[PDB]
């Protein structure tokens, strides 16, 4: 039968409505706060390095640049040239660039064989040229600094220094989707990482950020079908379960389970402390909306049947639970329940002790599966976790000013002690939200996320002439549900991982074999990262397989497997000023051991009530740092894979319109745009390149006497690849 | 189900590709594109499951060997070779069907170059 989606994405002009309006009170003046805009600003810095290249020309001072800077100069030239519409303004470039070439050609022959094998192979070289660590050499703001003898205007000072790291985040919106999605290509060695004098700067979510700042914001409409958008009538509950305390097996927290002959639990839970009457309600509804569904979905957990949702009298159930080992139920007389049925699974935390690795990961990949096929669905769930407005930002240096890292975790096994994640798949689905809610101005993202909506004040960005705080973050008004959306992916996978982290410090306690537990934790990681490559391929329909490639071009599963072993155990803990720091030596390897002037507790490790270990030091960031890098890693697989994928299509369109004589125009602006449509396809994607071999050909029929020299090359690579798998899929013989 | 699975891959990776919205459907007017970078290019591929009026990637999937268990696979493959042999009527350059491309396990030859077809 039928499966497909009640949600459908599309687009919309702002989510810049009914905000808080944009203002900062300080010491009694209040400060309007304004944005900085992204584009326009970005293009004034192309254009002044254009004037500062013509300035570079003019100075004969082309001797005194190195080699491996002018072709990137060079390279970028052509690249930018290719990406302009217009031929005139291709020509104000290609001008800027022939000189460069000259040089080159004349005084470099080395460097101009390589790059021209690169301009042969692309029409963007640059994005090739970049994918190793020259990408850390800003040659455009050192040119800039070096001809451009003129102050920048503010803004365009606002812009280097939050985009410093490299010159990709000048480039214009193709040209830096592309090396954004190449850079985690299997021939890439990029990494958002460079040392200065002896000081490591770390920036990926840089990455991100610029790349967000391109987009358009996202809207979500669920359709008239939804959960959150059909009206259903009352619940039936006729029939009552009736309790016994000889039946009864366990007390979990707020919720009575019951033995049955078929060996699967009646669970029966009770109002909280401070909840209303339509939150239970709301349990029932979803679990009756997801057991409809689960054939459309394909949902892998085990869905209750929820049974009924009425009122009982306080009486009769402090005399049911008057046995067992047990305060949050509400005051007096009458309590209404939820009433479900369940298998015994469901009520096993994904955490617990008793699982085998094999049951393990079959269960993650069941939770993960259904976390992100739901969240496509339009359903969020922020509460997976006690994950602690004090709430945690998986993504926190998006979301804020003046953060830079991800913060400490309290009590962080205490966090998902009481996880909505089970060995049967996901749980306690009555407290979820629509997805339409991270994209507006709901009380969630009001309360959670006040600064994202309100726009971000910093004494750097005031400026005492207008009286205004200027900055790029108040630009994200028009976008932040595009930031929330991301965040929420993130902060899946953060609960997934402290739920790993859980298992694992369960398991290896009180086990003496030390290799036997670092087989666990590297399972540990290995499971990790193939729940990230998971969450890619469920939203982007990349394969798995190469999902995880991509991955661990950007992180490294060796030191995530040995920062989660060292800092989730307390082992750790047992060490002075001298060992440990040759134990972070080895769990980082190359970067900056975790600073921290804690005193340590003994048995637990870092710790802020001395009981529970956080993942931290007080006022410092996680030491889990490739987890950040991970979880940046996915989020802008995800965006990035987006983002590239509208730029191919945007590009189709003209290619098709170029073939159909909707656009009248010459052979060489054919095969042009053809040749930019391969550029845009995604990295490893074989069949996007085939459908543009498919187009080249036809371009070949409209224009049958033109030369194409030019491209020849590059078309018959994706050709002889296309040759050799219809080949390689004759292995219908081992 | 007459599919094998590193194609399937390629179906959804289509699928997902061109279903802009994320529907998990796809709009009649776009798996024409869809059926060209597949291979397929047909002219009315018409008659199908419109039970849902689009198609979903179940429909999508099925329809497939409807299509490619109607592929003779010999013209899909002497022109496979035809591309790679400049001249007319090699084992070195073959060599290459994996030690840059694809899967790469257990080779075999018949050199003495490779003239036609071998289907067993
Ligand atoms: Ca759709």
């Amino acid at each position: 039968v039928k499966q497909y989606y009640f949600a459908r994405r599309g687009e919309t002009s702002t989510h810049d409505t009914s905000l808080p309006p944009p203002v900062k009170v300080l010491s009694g003046r209040s400060i309007p706060l304004k944005e900085i805009p992204f584009e326009a600003t970005r293009n004034e810095l192309v254009q002044i390095y254009l004037t500062s290249i013509d300035k570079l020309i003019k100075s004969n001072k082309l001797n005194s640049i190195p080699s491996q800077q002018i072709a990137s100069h060079y390279l970028f030239l052509r690249s930018l040239a290719n990406s302009e519409t217009d031929g005139i303004k291709k020509n104000q470039i290609l001008s800027l660039a022939k000189p460069l070439g000259t040089y080159l050609a004349s005084k470099e022959p080395h460097v101009w064989k390589m790059i021209n094998e690169l301009i042969e192979k692309s029409e963007y070289p640059i994005i090739h040229y970049l994918k190793n660590n020259r990408a850390h050499s800003n040659f455009m703001l050192a040119l800039i600094h070096e001809y451009h003898k003129e102050p920048l205007t503010k803004n365009q000072s606002a812009f280097v220094q939050k985009f410093r790291d490299s010159s990709v985040f000048l480039f214009p919106n193709p040209i830096y989707t592309a090396w954004l999605a190449h850079s985690y290509d299997e021939d890439s060695s990029f990494n958002p990482m460079f040392r200065e004098r002896l000081s490591t700067n770390f920036y990926h979510s840089t990455l991100t950020d610029n790349l967000l700042l391109r987009t358009e914001p996202k809207e979500v409409t669920l359709s008239s079908e939804h959960h959150y958008k059909k009206e259903k009538g009352p619940i039936d509950s006729s029939f009552r379960y009736q309790m016994s305390s000889d039946r009864l097996l366990r007390i979990q927290g707020r919720t009575l389970l019951f033995s049955t002959p078929q060996n699967d639990v009646v669970a029966v839970k009770v109002q909280k402390k401070g909840e209303p009457k339509s939150t239970l309600e709301e349990e029932f509804e979803m679990a009756d909306y997801l057991l409809k569904h689960q054939r459309r979905l394909d949902v892998h957990s085990k869905l209750p049947q929820p049974l009924g949702q009425y009122s009982v009298k306080k009486s009769e159930i402090l005399e049911i639970s008057r046995g067992s080992l047990d305060t949050l139920i509400d005051d007096s007389k009458d309590l209404e329940v939820y009433v479900y049925k369940a298998p015994q699974s469901y009520f096993t935390y994904l955490h617990d002790k008793n699982q085998d690795l094999e049951d393990l990961t079959a269960s993650v990949k069941t939770n993960v599966h259904d976390l992100f096929v739901l969240l496509r669905e339009g359903i969020v769930f922020p509460q997976l976790a006690d994950i602690f407005k004090g709430r945690y930002q998986a993504l926190v240096q998006l979301l804020n000013v003046l953060q830079f890292q991800l913060g400490r975790i309290d009590k962080w096994q205490k966090a998902v002690e009481y996880v909505n994640l089970r060995s049967s798949g996901l749980a306690d689905l009555g407290d979820s939200l629509p997805i339409t809610s991270l994209f507006t101005s709901s009380d969630f993202t009001k309360h959670y996320f006040s600064e994202l909506l309100t726009g971000g004040y910093h004494p750097t960005f005031f400026d005492k002439s207008s009286g205004t705080a200027n900055s790029l973050f108040t630009g994200k008004r028009r976008l932040f549900g595009n930031y929330l959306y991301l965040n929420t992916i993130a902060e899946y996978l953060l609960v997934i991982q402290l739920t790993l982290g859980s298992y694992g410090d369960k398991v290896t306690r009180d086990m003496m074999d030390k290799p036997k537990k670092e087989a666990v934790w590297r399972e540990l990681a290995n499971v990790m990262f193939t729940s990230c490559a998971e969450a890619i391929h469920i939203m982007t329909g990349i394969p798995q397989s190469r999902a995880l490639t991509l991955l661990k071009q950007r992180a490294n599963i060796e030191k995530h497997f040995r920062q989660t072993q060292f800092w989730m155990t307390p082992d750790y803990s047992k060490l002075d000023e001298d060992t440990l720091q040759m134990e972070q030596y080895s769990i980082y390897s190359g970067e900056p051991e975790y600073e921290f002037t804690d005193k340590l507790v003994s048995g637990v490790g870092l710790s802020v009530d001395g009981v529970h270990q956080d993942l931290g030091g007080y006022n410092r960031e996680s030491p889990l740092r490739e987890l950040e890098k991970l979880l940046y890693a996915t989020v802008t697989l995800i965006e990035g894979t987006m983002q590239l994928d509208k730029e191919f299509f945007k590009q189709l369109e003209q290619v098709e319109k170029i073939l159909s004589g909707e656009i009248k125009t010459d052979a060489n602006s054919c095969f042009e745009a053809v040749a930019q449509l391969l550029d845009l396809a995604r990295p490893g994607c074989h069949f996007q390149k085939r459908l543009v071999l498919s187009y080249y050909e036809e371009a070949k029929l409209k224009y049958p006497s033109a030369p194409t020299d030019a491209y020849d090359s590059r078309f018959q690579v994706v050709a002889r690849t296309n040759a050799a798998i219809t080949i390689q899929r004759f292995w219908r013989e081992a | 189900d007459q599919l094998t699975e590193e194609q399937i891959a390629e179906f959804k990776e289509a699928f997902s590709l061109f279903d802009k919205d994320g529907d998990g459907t796809i709009t009649t007017k776009e798996l024409g594109t869809v059926m060209r970078s597949l291979g397929q290019n047909p002219t009315e591929a018409e008659l199908q499951d419109m039970i849902n009026e689009v198609d979903a990637d179940g429909n999508g999937t099925i329809d497939f060997p409807e299509f490619l268990t109607m592929m003779a696979r010999k013209m899909k493959d002497t022109d496979s070779e035809e591309e790679i042999r400049e001249a007319f009527r090699d084992k070195d350059g073959n060599g290459y069907i994996s030690a840059a491309e694809l899967r790469h396990v257990m080779t075999n030859l018949g050199e003495k170059g490779q003239v036609n077809y071998e289907e067993f």
